């Protein structure tokens, strides 16, 4: 078997690691920059030049810090949930579609929902540990809205399974070369919206991570690169999120540039609704999770259903 | 138009008062704008639009914010302008001072004047009220315009009547600048 | 009425009952268009199949156009 | 749209598949050839090794026969294993694990 | 997927290789008593909860239920449009009713 | 003013943009063929399979100078 | 190859959830455990379809449950011990070389891939996963699959009337 697929395999996986995390320093710095001009405010600015290098001051900051511990005695497992919280989101892109081969995953979207039932893992992991109430309290309700919006996911995703065909995400393209996903699918749009600011904890979904009713949900007790791995783990969801959105709506277009400015744009609204809405409550997203979203996913899943029966007998 | 569920009088205006409608229209007015998101379309159209307006990042400390000419800062000791001091430690300043920073100690001088040996301002007391200006009789304490003052270390904030005097010495222009244009609202 | 209470409170799900039975609707009219025709011998078949002129699926065989 | 779309998805996998089904019978006489070729190769080292050992005769389990009920000319497949015997790892990795490394 | 354990492993191991240089790397300060303790907010310091265990069950149960709606894209192409079809609608629509049936009661 | 955000986001669209790219590249480099074979269906993996039993290289072409004259 | 480094890693996390008391640390035994069970019953098939399906429901379904009572039964942290990372490190090492001096050809299981198959075989260029999963939706075993959904249906409200909520 030749030996320069597994080199070029190898290269080229260890070039969109290292692509991605640079990306998300970048997108801490678009965040925290345009998430100011959400209001009136400016952005990070008057380190290095025009704030560029504001990530690297965080970086510097954070790897520098003192790693303290919940406890004095035993802390190991204290450590294994930022790593492996960055391990699956570094390992989440191995499913991204390549058109030049790197990784011919048939079953892209099963892989993405098995990394995406370890994201519980990593944050019931990161609850316990830490040894606090807050943060008990943050790992079980961000366990609790991620396995909400896991069946939830797996409906809406396994309803656009239905239109390519198949598994393969490289089937998204052949079916969006004369139209986008976006003018068929727009309520799977918001809906997709919904859920993908679900698995990761943004805004709109933040009761589990957030600085109001908790102080922090799961990163109360972790500081100084266990915070750090956290962060740029939960802005490498965010990263996958934008490019998964823009691979099943907007047509995939992986070579042209336009789908990375589409994916910067994806980013950006991402940003966007991290600065409008406020937050749901438990009873209120337990009530969207299994009532609304649900309903609407069998639903038109049932639409689907029938419109795949009703072209294969024109076809 | 929504009735009112209760009947509003003429010097109240109540809120969440309308009845909720009832008729197939705004049925499905409020059904789109719930499945459809159209109110939160609207909200997101409201924040986008504050990324093109003008940033009010006023970037200190190359352009500093407004200030006032009444403006209570750092206290500080003017003078005459023949040069004799213009405190004379007649303590209404002390009397006056609400948290009690003030402490005079006086003694006659050599010529037969009433003015100091001791006038200690403790600015980690003072709340910077400014009853001691008002309760001046000549103008000898001050609230000067300075305000970037903050110290590294506890005891340098325990002003001397040498401290007192040398920011009257480096503050006197604006000072009296600000004296000048407002003694008449005073 | 029924229907206007449960426009007002659930809009979302009487939208998704009226898909699921346009759905159900398109999904019987799908069956009985591919079972109108002859559904069950495709046109287009997966490997390599080849019948002789004795056997009786050699009769059933389609000589339409490729559309 | 999405009908047309997927309309000229058909027509371009079905026109792959007919490509397929042009290549395949060529591939298939090439594997027919190589296939009785090395089964004979297989017989032939399978008779010089087992020279020594007793109560062994070529194509039956020690003097019992491996598949009965059968016409006396027929051939049957053998399995992976008992195909890819007399060679090293690297011959049985080379082909069993192209899927699993790619 | 060979290669996918040399990628997830090496994933692996650049991680612990950077959070252990990070822990070379950060401050080494002496280690308190206060400094130790769980982060209660100001003052220094649960019960096992049904509702929630209930709403892992329902998921537990959607998400196998789910792993029989996942291989039906595939069979559409190679089975009988019928018996496909009076399964995934008999399906989902028992699926609807259990989940109206349990949202009235 | 508001233009301050695109140094913050085209650095985001180049960089994610070099992984592609950069492979568009390098597999013009030591292939040569600006694509790796699609290993989905089998029987793509088994013409790749006869390609490299052919050659040691399997993205090399084995044209009509390969057949004999007859 | 793999395949024994497999069977090695399931052995030593086997002895190691014997050694073990801590129940969150026998949880977390398990879901590494399921990781290796998947990656091993995707050594023998076609595809790695059924591996897919024992991992979202077994390790991201069910073992939550799992992990969520052991993690609220236990108040206390692991107590690692670095005899027992030493054993296993050394019975791995051990069987890992153990499989370097053994012939990977005979220990190779007899269950084919896709690949092991032969060339002239008709069905296994059709559809990757389609054969192996048309009997769950033809007649007349789709009646299984039916009383399947109808069983975790009748498992919810089980499951209900026995917590007493
Ligand atoms: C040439 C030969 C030279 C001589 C070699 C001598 C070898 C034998 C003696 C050393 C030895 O094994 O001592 C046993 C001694 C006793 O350990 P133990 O009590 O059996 O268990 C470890 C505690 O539970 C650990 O309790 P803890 O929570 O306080 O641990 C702090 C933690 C702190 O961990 C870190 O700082 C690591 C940072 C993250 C790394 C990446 C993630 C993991 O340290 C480690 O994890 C050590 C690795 O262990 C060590 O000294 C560990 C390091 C070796
Ligand atoms: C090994 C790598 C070593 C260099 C790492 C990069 C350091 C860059 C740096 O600190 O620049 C900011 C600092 C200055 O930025 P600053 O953050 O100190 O101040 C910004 C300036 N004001 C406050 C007025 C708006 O740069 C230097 O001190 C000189 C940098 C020389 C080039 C270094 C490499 C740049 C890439
Ligand atoms: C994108 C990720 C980037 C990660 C790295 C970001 C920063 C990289 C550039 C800065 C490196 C700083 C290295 C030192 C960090 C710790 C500082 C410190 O307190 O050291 C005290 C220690 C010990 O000094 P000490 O005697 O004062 O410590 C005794 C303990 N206390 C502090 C309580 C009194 O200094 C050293 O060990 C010296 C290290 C020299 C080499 C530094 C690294 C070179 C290679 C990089
Ligand atoms: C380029 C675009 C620029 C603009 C957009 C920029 C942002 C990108 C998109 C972001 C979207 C928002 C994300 C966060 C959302 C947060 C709010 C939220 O979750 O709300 C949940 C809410 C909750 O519902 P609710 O509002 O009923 O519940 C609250 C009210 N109580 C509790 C009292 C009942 O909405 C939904 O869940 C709606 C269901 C999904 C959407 C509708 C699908 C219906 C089916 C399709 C149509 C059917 C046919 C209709 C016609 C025929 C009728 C017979
Ligand atoms: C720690 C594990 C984190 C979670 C990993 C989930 C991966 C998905 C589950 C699975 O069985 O994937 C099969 C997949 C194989 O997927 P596949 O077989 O569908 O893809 C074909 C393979 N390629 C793409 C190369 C053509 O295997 C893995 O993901 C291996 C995971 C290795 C984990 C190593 C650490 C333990
Ligand atoms: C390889 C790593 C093995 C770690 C291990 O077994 O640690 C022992 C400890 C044992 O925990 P324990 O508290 O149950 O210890 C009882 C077992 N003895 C006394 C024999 C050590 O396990 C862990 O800490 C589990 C860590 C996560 C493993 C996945
Ligand atoms: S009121 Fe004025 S003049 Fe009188 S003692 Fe105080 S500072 Fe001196
Ligand atoms: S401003 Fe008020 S607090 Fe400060 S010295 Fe004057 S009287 Fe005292």
């Amino acid at each position: 078997m030749f030996y320069m697929e597994f080199i070029l395999s190898l290269i080229g996986s260890l070039l969109l690691i290292i692509c991605v995390l640079v990306s998300v320093a970048f997108l801490t710095l678009l965040e925290r920059k345009v998430l100011g001009y959400i209001q009136i405010r400016k952005g990070p600015n008057k380190v290095g030049l025009m704030g560029i290098p504001q990530p690297f001051c965080d970086a510097i900051k954070l790897f520098t810090k003192e790693q303290t511990y919940p406890l004095l005695s035993n802390y190991l497992s204290y450590y294994i949930s930022p790593i492996f919280s960055l391990f699956l989101s570094l390992f989440v892109w191995m499913c991204m579609p390549f058109f030049v081969k790197l990784y011919s995953f048939n079953l892209g979207g099963l892989f993405f929902l098995c990394c995406t039932s370890l994201g519980v893992y990593t944050v019931m992991v990161a609850g316990w540990s830490s040894n606090s109430n807050y943060a008990l309290l943050g790992g079980l309700r961000a366990v609790a809205q991620t396995i909400s919006y896991e069946v939830s996911l797996a409906l809406i995703l396994l309803s656009f399974i239905f239109l390519i065909g198949s598994y393969n995400m490289i089937y998204f393209f052949f079916y969006q070369v004369y139209m986008w996903f976006l003018i068929i699918l727009f309520p799977m749009a918001l809906v997709w919206v919904s859920i993908s600011l679900a698995e990761t904890n943004r805004t709109p979904f933040d009761f589990a991570e957030g600085e109001s009713e908790l102080v922090s949900g799961f990163n109360v007790e972790y500081s100084s690169g266990g915070f750090a791995l956290i962060f740029m783990a939960e802005y490498a969801s965010i990263l996958f999120m934008s490019m998964l959105f823009c691979v099943i709506f907007l047509g995939c277009d992986v070579f042209n540039l336009l789908f990375y400015m589409k994916l910067t744009f994806i980013s950006f609204v991402f940003i966007w609704v991290r600065g409008t809405l406020p937050r749901f409550r438990y009873d209120k997203l337990m009530y969207l999770a299994w009532k609304c979203f649900l309903s609407f996913s069998l639903n038109y899943l049932l639409f689907f259903i029938g419109f795949k029966i009703l072209l294969f007998s024109l076809l | 138009e929504p009735k009112d569920i209760v009947e509003v009088p003429k010097g109240y205006v109540y809120v969440n008062n309308k009845e909720l409608s009832m008729e197939f229209a705004d049925i499905t007015d409020r059904a789109a704008s719930t499945m459809f998101f159209g109110e939160l379309l609207r909200g997101f159209a409201v924040t986008l639009a504050h990324i093109f307006k003008e940033p009010a990042t006023i970037n200190y400390p190359f352009e500093k914010g407004p200030l006032s000419p009444r403006f209570r800062g750092e206290h500080a000791l003017r003078r005459y302008p023949s040069g004799e001091e213009r405190c004379i430690a007649c303590k209404l300043c002390e009397a006056i001072c609400p948290a009690q920073a003030i402490t005079i100690e006086a003694e006659e001088r050599a010529d037969g004047s009433r003015r100091t040996t001791r006038y200690d301002i403790d600015m980690t007391k003072c709340i910077y009220c400014g009853f001691c200006q008002e309760a001046c009789p000549v103008d000898a304490i001050v609230e000067g315009p300075n305000f970037e003052f903050s110290t590294e270390t506890h005891e340098e904030l325990l002003y001397n009547k040498e401290k007192l005097l040398c920011n009257g010495d480096k503050w006197e222009s604006e000072i009296a600048s600000n004296l000048q244009a407002d003694h008449l609202y005073r | 009425s029924l229907l206007k209470r449960a426009w007002n409170e659930i809009p979302d799900i009487v939208g998704g009952s009226a898909l699921a039975l346009a759905g159900i609707v398109m999904a019987t009219i799908g069956v009985a268009n591919y079972y109108a025709k002859d559904g069950d011998n495709r046109r287009y078949k997966l490997g390599y199949v080849v019948y002789r002129h004795d056997d009786p699926r050699a009769l059933k065989v389609r000589n339409d156009e490729d559309d | 749209i999405y009908y047309l779309t997927a309309k000229k998805v058909k027509r371009d996998e079905i026109e792959m598949r007919s490509a397929q089904n042009v290549i395949f019978p060529i591939l298939v006489a090439e594997r027919d050839r190589e296939f009785l070729r090395q089964l004979r190769r297989n017989r032939d080292e399978e008779a010089e090794l087992m020279k020594n050992v007793p109560g062994w005769e070529v194509g039956t389990w020690y003097g019992e026969p491996v598949f009965k009920t059968l016409p006396e000319d027929t051939l049957v497949t053998p399995i992976f294993k008992e195909f890819y015997a007399h060679s090293d790892w690297k011959s049985y990795a080379k082909r069993a694990h192209l899927k699993l490394w790619s | 997927m060979f290669s996918i354990i040399f990628i997830a492993l090496l994933i692996l191991l650049i991680t612990t290789i950077v959070m252990f240089l990070a822990s070379i790397l950060s401050k080494k300060a002496l280690i308190d008593r206060e400094k130790s303790s769980p982060f209660e907010c100001g003052f220094d310091p649960l019960p096992f909860s049904l509702r929630f265990f209930l709403i892992t069950i329902i998921f537990l149960i959607f998400d196998v239920e789910i792993a029989l709606i996942l291989p039906m894209i595939i069979i559409m192409k190679y089975s009988n449009i019928m018996i496909w079809t009076i399964t995934s609608i008999i399906f989902i629509l028992i699926l609807l009713i259990g989940l109206y049936h349990e949202w009235n009661q | 003013m508001w233009f301050e955000i695109l140094p913050g986001a085209v650095i985001i669209t180049t960089l994610l943009s070099v992984p592609i790219y950069a492979m568009y590249g390098l597999d013009k480099l030591m292939i040569g063929n600006a694509f790796r074979r699609n290993m989905d269906e089998r029987f793509s993996r088994v013409m790749y399979q006869r390609d490299f039993r052919l050659t040691d290289n399997p993205y090399k072409m084995n044209g009509l100078e390969q057949i004999p004259d007859e | 190859m793999i395949q024994l480094m497999l069977y090695s890693l399931i052995i030593t996390t086997s002895i190691i959830f014997l050694n073990m008391i801590h129940p969150l640390a026998l949880g977390l035994t398990l879901l590494i455990q399921t990781i290796f069970v998947c990656l091993l019953t995707g050594l023998m098939t076609k595809s790695f379809w059924y591996s897919y399906i024992l991992f979202l429901i077994f390790l991201g379904g069910m073992l939550v449950l799992f992990i969520y009572v052991t993690s609220l039964a236990s108040n206390e942290m692991f107590n690692l011990s670095m005899k027992l990372t030493l054993f296993s490190s050394l019975i791995l090492i051990f069987m890992l070389i153990l499989s370097f001096i053994m012939d990977k050809t005979s220990s190779s299981l007899f269950l084919m891939n896709n690949d092991m198959q032969s060339i002239i075989n008709m069905n296994s260029y059709f559809m990757e996963n389609s054969l192996s999963l048309n009997k769950l939706y033809n007649f007349p075993t789709n009646f299984i699959t039916i009383l399947l959904m109808n069983y975790l249906l009748i498992t919810l409200i089980v499951i209900v009337k026995i917590t007493k909520l």
